[PDB]
RNA sequence: GGCGGGCCUGAGGCGGCGGGGGCGACGGGCGGAACUUAAGCAUAUCAGUACGCCCCGGAGGAGAAACCAACCGGGAUUCCCC
């Protein structure tokens, strides 16, 4: 999710901030751009059941 | 899964209603010392203490006695634990026969568990 | 080590598989080997095993033996089995 | 004329060259023995000998298959195919008869796909002493036998009525046909200059 | 065209190699594959055994 | 007592008969192609052992593998990259050559399904193997009860696959008991099994 | 040299039948990385992974000991817990 897309960072001295980026320029691959991978993924691999003896 | 394998238990279980889903298996020493004393289910019986029994190695498998001619009967006293297993077997079968007699067949107590724990 | 110590190893009797009937090359298959050998003949590497017999004794031949089969225990018995067609010519 | 310069296709070319480089090379003993056979007129009086005994015909098997095994229903015996002496071939019957003793002329063939085959025949023979003769083509012996080819046919116990002459044939072959001798040959290579 | 399918289904019926349309569809696998009866055929040796000791049924309290 | 006899002829490879049929042998498939069509299995007896019977459906096929150390192919011979990784000339191929011959006579001839190879010839240049194939789709095989369980599409381009005799061998299957425990199903396979992280939920 | 037959290695044509390509998983065989980690880097490591290639199945692979064990011993493979 968020990942599929493709962005290579634009970087500093070309005046945009530096976040990776589409052919255009658009936010992408980050927490706080639209449509980036939330930056720490929610997870199936957590302790669902708590055990009792 | 544990209900899948359930319910698929139970449907060996009418494909074949007399016989129990799992077969007889012998007594054998566990191995290495700090097992010695306990006993456990065998891969088979052995030949020879399948012939103690005066059954041929067919004849042991169809009536549901496995036998494998891997094992080697080794101690004396691994013959006792297993011969005395067949017989406790032998004598608690019953073998249906005359074609197939309905009535009979239908009252039949299938053993669910390993048999002869 | 390998071994458990129990003074008194031994509580349940024990039948000791052996021999299977031992068997032996039995009479054909001698015979089959004596059947080809007349026909082709001994292999190089063998040959000069038994050249180095008639004049060295040993040694030198056990050591070529050694590095055409690989395994001493195949080599004495290689150096041995050739032997007998040494002491004839 | 313009015949000797024809480049022949590669298979004909290859399987020439084959003859040419075998006949040139050392060619050990035992593999002498096969090149060079017994002479044709020995052959015919064996295979004049072959013919008077052989197998049924295909036609004949045919004709067992229709009668003798499809109305069986009408009557009820198995074997009232041939019992009379006949002539085996094929190298497990024939080792398995010439190891037994019993059979008396074996008739292996000078051609042969691999000669491994029927390398170790000929000294099979002089070990348990049975006689031995090596015959032109494994084809004109399989015809012999009713086969498309069989690598060797074994004389059996034989008729008495053909013992006579069957003894005359077995010593034309003891003398033309001698295992040691031909385990002394080691071949030939004969050069461009004796053709 | 349905009058004409029947009629070439009777010109080739009963016969060995049928014109392909007229053969069952089934799918590739289904062409290809054994015949339930040739899988269950066993070596006549192997075959043997099976009738000489056959199933039965036995039950244990 | 016939069979039995040829393979003792087989046990000597180096006496002067065996030698001069096999330089008769090695010449010609030398002046021949690297996947000819064999009518006869060159050794009759190793066919059996192997499983070759001449009912029709089985084909022999003889095929010349180069003999060589791999060289691996890369632009100028450099493997651009760590330093442990640099190697073009002494490689060593990790499928022998007996299993790669097996791969080979299945490219150029897919339908059949190889079953396993006999060596037949040798020179320092070429090795040559023999590979057994048996047709699927001639009616008698499919019949056979012993050959029936090789039609079964399981059983389709086993040679690639890794199903043939030098290939169990090439994975290391040959040799089974301990010292082969990391190979038992397959090694990618084993990898798996060991390194797979579970998470017991009411552990 | 010619001619005709048998065997053997081949050459075209015919008849029937297969074979090829596809699927973002699982699966089998190879060929095969580097970024990284070691606070540098060469052995290591990432990793017997990405990716490339060929092949099959509804599971495949594996499998009835040239096997573990050393015991008052087990007994094909496959999976799972430890």
């Amino acid at each position: 999710a968020g990942v599929q897309c493709t962005a290579h960072s634009w970087g500093p001295g070309r005046a945009v901030a530096r976040l990776p980026r589409k052919h255009g320029g658009i936010g992408a691959y980050a927490n706080f751009a639209r449509g980036g991978h939330m930056a720490h993924p929610t997870t199936v691999i957590r302790r669902w059941c708590r055990k009792v003896n | 899964r544990k209900i899948r394998r359930r319910q698929t238990r139970l449907q060996k279980a009418k494909a074949i209603f007399p016989c129990p889903l799992q077969k007889l298996r012998p007594s054998v020493t566990r191995c290495s010392q700090k097992f010695n004393l306990t006993q456990r289910i065998g891969r088979g019986f052995t030949l020879r203490e399948l012939q103690g029994v005066g059954l041929s190695a067919g004849k042991a498998r169809q009536i549901g006695i496995a036998v494998d001619p891997r094992r080697k009967n080794k101690s004396e006293e691994s013959v006792a634990r297993n011969v005395a297993r067949l017989k406790e077997y032998l004598s608690k079968v019953t073998i249906f026969s005359k074609q197939a007699k309905p009535e009979e067949i239908q009252q039949a107590i299938q053993h669910q568990g390993v048999v002869m724990p | 080590p390998g071994k458990v110590f129990n003074l008194k190893k031994g509580g349940a009797v024990v039948r000791i598989v052996r021999k299977k009937e031992e068997r032996k090359t039995k009479p054909h298959q001698e015979f089959v080997k004596s059947i080809i050998q007349e026909c082709t003949g001994m292999a190089p590497y063998e040959m000069h095993i038994i050249e180095l017999l008639r004049m060295n004794k040993d040694r030198h031949a056990l050591r070529y033996a050694k590095k055409r089969l690989g395994n001493i225990k195949r080599a004495k018995a290689k150096r041995d089995q050739l032997s007998v067609y040494a002491r004839n010519i | 004329d313009l015949t000797p310069f024809v480049r022949w296709p590669r298979q004909v070319r290859i399987q020439r060259q084959k003859a040419v480089l075998q006949r040139r090379l050392k060619v050990p003993p035992t593999v002498n023995q096969f090149m060079n056979p017994i002479s044709r007129n020995l052959t015919n009086e064996i295979f004049n000998l072959a013919r008077k005994y052989s197998p049924e015909s295909k036609e004949e098997h045919k004709a067992r298959l229709l009668q003798i095994a499809d109305a069986k229903a009408n009557g009820k015996p198995l074997p009232e195919k041939s019992d009379k002496l006949v002539i085996a071939s094929g190298i497990r019957r024939i080792t398995s008869l010439v190891e037994s003793k019993r059979a008396k002329l074996v008739l292996i063939a000078n051609d042969v796909d691999p000669l491994e085959l029927v390398l170790w025949l000929p000294t099979l023979c002089h070990k348990m002493g049975v006689p031995y003769a090596i015959v032109r083509t494994k084809g004109d012996l399989g015809k012999l036998v009713h086969l498309k080819k069989t690598t060797s046919v074994c004389f059996t116990d034989v008729n008495p009525e053909d013992k006579p002459t069957f003894d005359k044939i077995l010593a034309a072959v003891a003398h033309e046909v001698d295992y040691a001798k031909a385990m002394k040959t080691y071949g030939g290579g004969v050069r461009r200059e004796d053709e | 065209n349905q009058k004409a399918r029947d009629e070439a289904r009777a010109a080739f019926e009963g016969a060995e190699h049928i014109p392909k349309t007229f053969r069952p569809r089934l799918t590739h696998a289904m062409r290809c594959q054994l015949t339930e009866k040739q899988k269950r055929l066993l070596p006549s040796k192997l075959m043997k055994r099976k009738l000489q000791f056959p199933k039965l049924k036995y039950a244990v309290k | 007592g016939a069979y039995k006899y040829v393979q003792e002829l087989w046990r000597k490879k180096q006496s002067e008969a065996l030698h001069y049929l096999f330089r008769l042998r090695t010449w010609e498939y030398r002046q021949l192609n690297a996947i000819k069509r064999c009518s006869h299995p060159t050794r009759p007896e190793k066919a059996r052992r192997l499983g070759y019977k001449a009912k029709r459906g089985y084909v022999v096929y003889r095929v010349r593998v180069r003999r060589g150390g791999r060289k691996r192919q890369c632009v100028h011979g450099i493997s651009y990259g760590k330093p442990r990784n640099i190697g073009i000339v002494g490689l060593k191929p990790s499928r022998s050559l007996r299993a790669l011959a097996e791969q080979k006579v299945g490219r150029r001839l897919p339908s059949l399904r190889v079953l396993n190879s006999y060596w037949v010839a040798q020179d320092g240049s070429y090795k040559w193997y023999e590979v057994i194939l048996i047709d699927p789709f001639h009616p008698w095989i499919r019949n056979d009860p012993k050959i029936n369980w090789i039609c079964n599409p399981v059983m389709k381009r086993r040679e690639c696959r890794g199903l043939t005799s030098a290939g169990r061998k090439a994975r290391g299957l040959h040799n089974k008991g301990i010292g082969a425990m990391k190979l038992r199903p397959s090694k990618r396979a084993a990898w798996k099994r060991n390194h797979t992280r579970s998470l017991r939920r009411y552990r």
